[PDB]
Order: C-alpha cells, then structure tokens, then sequence
C-alpha cells in the first residue's frame, strides 16, 4: 500500500491550492474585456462559482459511490467502458495538466521579476530557465517524499490565504476611506455592450480558469483517511470559501481604479499595490510569486498520482505505476510529468492557450456528468452514504451544451485541433491495449526497458 | 507483476555499481539546478537597464479646449456655468485634460476704476455656480483653467493706463482663485503689457508657490521667433500659444523648418501647438486642411490647445452673418435662428458622432491614442529628410510601439520616398509597418504595408505604427 495519512486539513488545503493559483492574477483582465462592464464582469465570477459547487457536489456523490482511486478517470472507464477511460486519460496527461502546470510557472517567472525591470518584459531566456529551476526543485521534493509535500502545500495555502486576506482588507479600508466611487450605484453598469453576438462564450471560458483543479481530490485518493466523510466535508468547505475570497478580491480590484487601467496594465496585481501603498509594495507582488508557488505543488502532487492510477490497469506504460520502497513515492510518473511540463515550454504565449485546457476541462467535465447520470438509473443497487438531489446533473448539463454549442462557433479553428488531437489517440489504443499476442521483440524490448529502469530508480511493482 | 519483484531487486541493487551510478546522478541533478540558477542571475545582470518614466503633470497627458464665449457656446436658453454643466460630458467623451473658461470677472468698460477681478458677472451666475462646476468637473478628471485678461470688451487688453493698478489686483485675483480651487491661469495678448517678462516672472513664481500642478499660459499674436523666445529666457514652465505655426502651411517644407527649428531653439523643452492665442484654425486654413492639421497637433511633442468647434470643423465663413470672435456652437441644426436650412447633415455634433468618417470621430479616435501610448505622452521626436513637400517623423519613448507619420501637404500625389541612415539605431524603420489610420478613408487597416514604395495622395496623412525593433 503507498500510504494512509491524508487528513481533512492536508486534503482541504490541496483543493484550495489546487484552485488559487495564476487564474486570480491573470483572469480579472480578461473577463472585464469582453464583458466591458463591472456588474457583468462580477457576474461570471460570481457564476462560475455556482457552477463549480454544482459540480462539486455531483463529484462528491459519484466519488462516494464508486470508491476506487484515480477519479474522473476511474468512473468513465467503469461507465462508458475502457475507450471513454482511455480518451479521458488521453487528453487529462497530454493537454489539462501540462499547459496548467506550464502556465502557472511561468507566471511565477514574470511575477517574480516585476521589480526588476517594472517598466518592460524581462528577458525571455531568464524567464524559461528560472520556470524550469523551480519545477526541478519541486519535482525534486516531490520525489523525496510525501509529508514535505503535505507541509510545503499546507504552509503555501496559509502563504496565499494571508496574502489574499491582506489584499482584501486594504481593497476593503476603501469602505471607511470613501474611496467607493466605482461599484456606485450611480455609475454601476459604466459601459453596456459593443458586439451583437455570443461573446461571453469566451468569457466564461475564460474566467473559469482559476476555477479548474476543484475536482483533483478525487486523484489523490486511496491516500486519504476516511474517504467517505472526509472527501465530502473537504469538498462542501473549500468551494464556498473560494468563491467568497475571488469575488470580493474582483470587488477590490475594480474598487480602486478604472476599467480602462486594467484594460491597458498587464500587471494587474502589481498596479494596485503600487497605488494603494505606494512605497513598500514589493511585499505584494513577491506574495503572487509565493502564491503561485503554491500551485505547482499541489498540481504534481496530484498530476503523479493520475499517471500512477493510469498504468496500473494497462492504459500507461508499465514503466510507471512505480512505487519506491524507503518513502513511497511514484518516482518515474513525477519525472514523466516534469518533462511534459517542460517540453510545452518550448513553445511560448501559452496564455493563448487557457482557451485549450478551459475546453477541454468542460468536455471532460459535461462526459463525467453524463455518466453520472446514466449510473444513477442503470445501478440504483449501490450503497451511497452521501447522495444529491437530483436536477443538479441536469442543470450542470444544460448549461455544459450551451457553453460548449456557443464556444465552438466563436473561434472553431483551435477548438477543432483540439478535438482532434483528443480523438486521434484512439488508434494509440488500438495498437497498445486491443492489440496483443505481439512477436518476441516487442515484450523482450517492453522488460528489458521496464528492468533498466527498475534498477536505475529503486523501485517496486505494486501490481 | 510485469517488472521484477521487491526480492529479486534487493539482490541485484544492493551490490556495489547501482548505489554509485544514482548518488552520482543525484550529485549531477543538483549541480545542473545550480548552474541552472547561476546562469540565470548572469543572464539578468547582462541585461540593459528599463528606462525610468519623467512624471508628466497633468497637461502632459492630452490636449487642451480653450472656450472663448460661454454665451455662445450655448446658445439660446442656457449661458452660465450651469448651462455647461450638462454640457461637460460632451468634453468628457472628447478626451481633453483641460478647460481654459472664458473671462467671467464683471468687467463693464476700459474704466478702470470699477474694473474689479474678484467676482464674477452676473450673467454667468455666481460664486456657489462657480464652484459646483470645479468639483463635478474633478469626479470627470476635467481642469479648469480661468482666464483673466482686465480688458476684453474693449480694443485694448490691458488699458491705455498705467499697469500698476492692474498688476496689483490680478496678483490678488490669483490668492482668490487659488483658495477657489481653479488648476491654472491665462492672460491673452501679453504684447500690450509693458516689459511683459518681468511681470510673467513674477506671475509664474506665485502660481507655482501655492503648488506644483498649477499652470499659466499667456498668449501673443507675434510669429516672429526671436520675439518667442524673448519671454522664455526667464520662464521654464511657461505655456506660450502664439500664431507661429499660422501664416503658412501652403507647403510641408515650411512647416517642417518652422517646426524643427522651434524644438532646437528652445532645447527640446516642453511647449504648446497651437495656430492662434483665441482662433480656430477655420480663419488660416481652407476646409480640407483640417483633418490632416489635427494629426499633425495630436502628434507632435508637445500639449496641442485647441478652440470650441474644432473637433467639428466649425466655420463662420460657411455661414453668413457670424461674428469671427465669437460664433454660436452647432449642437443640431436649429441652433442657427439666422437663414435656417443652410445647415447640413455633417455641420452637427449630433450628425457626425454615428459616422466613422468625419471630423468628430478622427478628433476623438486621435485623442484617444494621444493619452494611452507612451510614445506619444513622453516620447522622443525625430525628423527625417523626405520628398518635396512631405514632413514624417518618429515618436518613441524607450521601448514601446513605435510611431510614423507621414504627411503630404502638396496639391499632387507622389511617392514617400523614405530613406535609412538618418535615424538613431534604437528605432531604425523596418521594410513593413503596420497602419493605424489615414486621413482619407479608403484605405485598410491593420495590414503591414511596405515603406519602400509606398505611395501619397494630395493632402493626406498616415499614422502608422511598427513595433520594437
Ligand atoms: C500683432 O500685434 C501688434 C501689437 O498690437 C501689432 O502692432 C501694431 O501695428 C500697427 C501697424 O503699424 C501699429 O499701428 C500699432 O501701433 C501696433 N501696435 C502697438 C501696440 O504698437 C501687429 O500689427 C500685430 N500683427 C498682426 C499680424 O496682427
Ligand atoms: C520668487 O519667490 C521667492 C520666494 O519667496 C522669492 O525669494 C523671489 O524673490 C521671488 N522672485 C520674484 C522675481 O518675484
Ligand atoms: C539647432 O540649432 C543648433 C545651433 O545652430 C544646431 O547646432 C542644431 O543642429 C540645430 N538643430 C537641428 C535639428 O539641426
Ligand atoms: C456634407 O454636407 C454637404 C453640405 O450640403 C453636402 O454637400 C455633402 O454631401 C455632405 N456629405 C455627406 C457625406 O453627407
């Protein structure tokens, strides 16, 4: 077995570090562009969140229904049988969590040289290699073991809940400052509309990006103490907390300037702690980069234990699925995602690229949903000690094709490669699951390959 | 399973030759991550320094709208501060930083005597209409600017009279109107004032005492330029709006030595574009020279000031009967009692602000563009040699999107003509550069056109924009 010791507070703590990340910093930017106004902008964040708690609740029923590991993954490949699992797992290694992953560090970069040079970009050679230094060292300590994990994730979400605590209380003295010219009643809706089209496809879409990762507790399980009662408790508790802190964070980031001066400044954070301190606003924007900091962590913390859960039933190569006896920790998986990571880096502007991992983590969303759906009156025999009312899988349904129906007639080009890209790891399957029976130089090469690289990392097969 | 079991592991990576190759691997891990680390640091050391921003004032950062006749910016109806209450969202919309109010002091006859600076006429309401006007003009971010010029009814500004009287009292009007609350003073026609540096000196010295944001501008009809800079010697921060770039412009090489020899004489300073002290640029130029006039104001380095109606390309030669000191804004079409129906669909406010081709809509999208881009607020301005009758130049600040524009004040077309090694090697211009917009609608824009053999129209101006390079 790897391990027994996750509790409610190290479980709470990685939703929350899963879900504050660079979407707080990066987003409010975006979703006041195509929104153009400030009452519009605060309702897709304040949606959002709904949306996300009705999400969240149907995972926590399904996950306390089927309780195996590897979640999103495990349930679609016991439901829609071993092709869905597989185009899950697919897209979850190759797009969701290397792009994110990739995003977040290099916000760190650029937020971590904002006093540097804050008047330009920092050179892009500096930026890549210091991304790519921290995910080395947090690979690293990943790899060393799992409670260093666990206190580093627990002290970077009190890092980041302080942070954002300080934000919102000097957001907040505005109130005794009489500062609140903007929110006004009388100014309220400042701007109405421009277009005559669906633009909030790809506003949603992009404001539901410091929303993803809610759902990756259901990952890391078969490492948590009492999955029935703590994995709901944790995911009742986190969500409100972080709709509550990204709404009033949007409430302050408006409060003290203009709309225009975010629609111009690409240093969102840094704008508003250099107006509301003036000098000692270094101690903000370094915060950020300890915030995101946070965020890289409790994604390879989860990310090693899907690619774990996905070789054990054959859809990965045997190689991972690695357990490492002295301090169990799935050595291969963390390298394997690290370099995935770090290929993406190559190729820059991923910040393009929230549209991709936001599709894509809507159709691999709106696909679990169905399949909840369909378990619910296919197998109404299983024990389900915490269940939700129904309406909710209906409404997260209808509202799944409308944002799917109205985002893929905005742009279709890049929303179409993508698809592609998905469905053409079927003939992978193909030739590596439903193929078998293969000559002598495929399984000689297979052992041979799996051993060298069992000698080299020290390892066990659990099996 | 698959692999080899936990026994047969122990057996075979226990022995010497496994536990060396990963301890030296881990030693080559960290090693890498160091030198990773250290080359970073030696990357961001061998680095050029981010230039270091000149902290503009507040008529740094766009244009400025002098309004001469508050009766006849209105009209009919309304001819008080408070008829331009209403009125300040209009200004608002066209992006000024600025408001130079028209006299307002009662100011009866060239007598002297009951000739005071210290209240305001009745006709333009009273002191708690004043300053309800300076508060709700701040919740815009709009300043306002009084005037305060003793004699203005009359042919002589400043009196046939001694100018002791006159110089005490407008010194206390300012201790006044500072406690008010105004952002700045003008005095027109300073050329009828005796030894006019002395007093400016001393004007500016109080203004600039109660604080730093405030402004004095003064106002001269001489065009000469050693006149100019005659009352410069004294004066840094001294706004001057003189008819200098007036009586001329029938050619772009004129105005291109009018120009630059202007920027040199003063060392490259900070000044004022403005055709007149108190007229549109209506009674100097013919009726399709406006739209290229306000490119070349809305661009140069400098705060360009212009009068009420020029945004719309207001005339009083196209309407009969319109004095030339004061003509009546065309807010719609029944604003002009005097020969109704001559007024057409684009000699309204109402009737350009929904057609992406007049006047209004260029003022508005070139005001726009003055107050966001570095470049234009704080960059350096250079100018290049080019055909007969052509003026380009370059604005760029340190790094940020560079500007080009190009202007052909000639009466036929002809050919650009750019050439290189001419410009410092920061913002050599490249084969392509994007386009922004043009002054003759028919044009694209957003393609990257190529300068090499690009082409002009009589009368036309282009406002192109390349990146970092
Ligand atoms: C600019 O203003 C000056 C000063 O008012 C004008 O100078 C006047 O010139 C006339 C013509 O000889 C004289 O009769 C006046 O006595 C001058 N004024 C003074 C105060 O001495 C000058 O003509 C004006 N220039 C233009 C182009 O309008
Ligand atoms: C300007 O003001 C300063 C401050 O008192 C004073 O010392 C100086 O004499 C003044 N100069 C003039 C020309 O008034
Ligand atoms: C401005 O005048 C000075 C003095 O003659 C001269 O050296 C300089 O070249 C002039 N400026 C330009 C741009 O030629
Ligand atoms: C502008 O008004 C003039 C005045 O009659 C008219 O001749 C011209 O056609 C108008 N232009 C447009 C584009 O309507």
């Amino acid at each position: 077995a790897l391990k027994k010791e996750i509790g409610l507070l190290s479980a709470c703590t990685i939703i929350i570090g899963n879900i504050i990340g660079s979407g707080i910093f990066i987003s409010p930017k975006g979703v006041l562009e195509h929104s153009g106004s400030v009452g519009l902008a605060l309702f897709v964040w304040v949606l959002g969140g709904g949306v996300t708690a009705l999400g969240s609740l149907c995972y926590a029923e399904l996950g306390v229904a089927i309780p195996k590991s590897g979640g999103d993954y495990a349930y679609v490949t016991e439901i829609f049988g071993g092709l869905a699992g597989f185009l899950l797992l697919w897209s979850a290694v190759l797009i969701m969590y290397p792009t994110s992953l990739a995003v977040i560090s290099m916000t760190f970069s650029n937020y971590v040289l904002q006093p540097v040079f804050p008047n330009c970009i920092p050179p892009t050679t500096a930026s890549r290699v210091l991304s790519m230094a921290c995910l080395m060292l947090l690979t690293w300590v990943n790899s060393s073991s799992v409670r260093w994990a666990t206190r580093i994730q627990d002290m970077f979400t009190g890092g980041k809940l302080l942070a954002l605590s300080l934000i919102i209380g000097v957001g907040l003295l505005q109130i005794f400052q009489g500062h609140f010219e903007e929110l006004r009643p009388s100014n309220a809706f400042a701007f109405w509309m421009t277009p005559s089209v669906g633009h909030l496809a790809l506003a949603f879409l992009q404001g539901s990006f410091a929303f993803s990762g809610w759902n990756f507790l259901n990952y890391v399980t078969e490492e948590m103490v009492d999955a029935r009662k703590n994995l709901p408790r944790a995911i009742f508790i986190s969500i409100p907390l972080v709709t509550f802190v990204y709404t009033f964070t949007n409430i302050a980031y408006f409060t003290a300037m203009s709309p225009q001066e975010l629609l111009s400044s690409n240093a969102v954070a840094v704008t508003f702690g250099e107006k509301l301190l003036g000098y000692f606003s270094w101690v903000m924007p370094v915060s950020v980069a300890l915030s995101t900091f946070g965020g890289i962590n409790g994604y390879l913390f989860t990310y090693s234990r899907l690619c774990f859960s996905g070789a054990r039933e054959g859809h990965l190569p045997s190689l991972l699925a690695m357990i490492h006896v002295r301090h169990c920790t799935p050595i291969p998986a963390l390298l394997v995602c690290c370099g995935a990571t770090a290929v993406i880096m190559l190729v820059g502007d991923t910040y393009t690229l929230i549209n991709y991992v936001s599709f894509i983590n809507y159709l691999c969303y709106g696909v679990t949903i169905l399949g909840l759906l369909l378990l619910r009156w296919r197998r109404p025999a299983l024990h389900r000690p915490i269940k939700v009312n129904l309406l909710i899988p209906v409404a997260y349904l209808v509202f799944w094709a409308f944002l799917l129906v109205f985002s893929f007639i905005s742009e279709p080009m890049v929303c179409g490669v993508g698809v592609i890209i998905i469905l053409t790891g079927v003939p992978i399957f193909f030739l590596g699951v439903f193929w078998r029976s293969k000559p002598k130089c495929v399984h000689r090469l297979t052992e041979s390959m799996t051993h060298w690289g069992q000698e080299l990392c020290f390892v066990v097969y659990p099996q | 399973f698959t692999g080899l079991s936990k026994e047969e592991l122990l057996k075979v990576a226990g022995s010497p030759g496994w536990v060396r190759t990963r301890w030296a691997l881990l030693l080559l891990f960290w090693l890498g991550w160091l030198g990773m680390l250290a080359g970073a640091v030696v990357i961001i050391v061998r680095a050029p320094r981010c230039r270091e921003l000149p902290a503009q004032k507040w008529w740094h950062t766009g244009a400025l709208y002098r309004i001469g006749d508050l009766q006849a910016f209105q009209g009919h109806g309304a001819g008080n501060l408070a008829g331009l209450k209403g009125r300040l969202d209009y200004l608002s919309s066209l992006k000024v930083k600025g408001l130079v109010l028209g006299p307002i002091h009662k100011n009866q006859k060239d007598d002297v005597a009951q000739t005071d600076l210290l209240q305001i006429d009745p006709n333009f309401g009273s002191k708690e209409d004043f300053d309800s006007l300076l508060q709700s003009a701040k919740k815009k971010s709009i300043r306002v600017i009084l005037d305060l010029t003793p004699n203005y009814r009359g042919e002589n500004s400043w009196f046939s009279t001694q100018v002791d009287t006159v110089a005490t009292k407008v010194k206390d009007a300012l201790e006044f109107w500072l406690q008010a609350g105004v952002d700045g003073f003008q005095v027109r026609d300073i050329e009828n004032l005796k030894d006019a540096s002395s007093f400016l000196a001393e004007w500016q010295n109080i203004t600039k005492g109660f604080s730093e944001d405030r402004l004095l501008i003064a106002g001269t009809n001489s065009s000469d330029l050693q006149q100019i800079l005659s009352l410069l010697e004294s004066n840094k921060d001294l706004l001057l709006t003189s008819s200098y770039l007036s009586d001329s412009g029938s050619t772009g090489e004129h105005t291109k030595s009018l120009v630059t020899q202007y920027l040199n004489a003063t060392g490259n300073r900070w000044c004022s574009w403005s055709l007149s002290q108190a007229r549109l640029l209506t009674s100097f130029l013919p009726a399709q020279l406006l739209r290229l006039y306000q490119l070349m104001l809305f661009t140069l380095p400098g705060t360009p000031v212009f009068s009420y109606g020029d945004e719309i390309g207001l005339d009083a030669a196209a309407l009969p009967g319109q004095p030339m000191e004061a003509p009546v804004m065309l807010w719609d079409e029944s604003s002009f009692p005097d020969i109704p129906g001559a007024v057409s669909a684009n000699m309204t406010v109402k009737g350009q602000s929904e057609d992406p081709g007049s006047l209004l809509s260029l003022f508005r999208r070139l005001s726009d563009q003055r107050s966001k881009e570095r470049s234009l607020l704080h960059g350096d301005f250079h100018a290049f040699s080019a055909g007969p009758g052509l003026f380009s130049y370059i604005r760029h600040w340190d790094q940020n999107e560079r500007f080009l524009v190009v202007l052909n004040f000639g009466d036929v077309g002809l050919s650009a003509g750019l050439q290189a090694s001419d410009l410092p090697a920061s913002a050599s211009l490249p084969a392509k550069a994007d386009l922004l917009l043009s002054t003759q609608p028919g044009r694209e824009e957003g393609s990257p056109l190529e300068l090499e053999r690009l082409k002009l129209e009589p009368h036309e101006g282009l406002l192109l924009r390349f990146p970092y390079a």
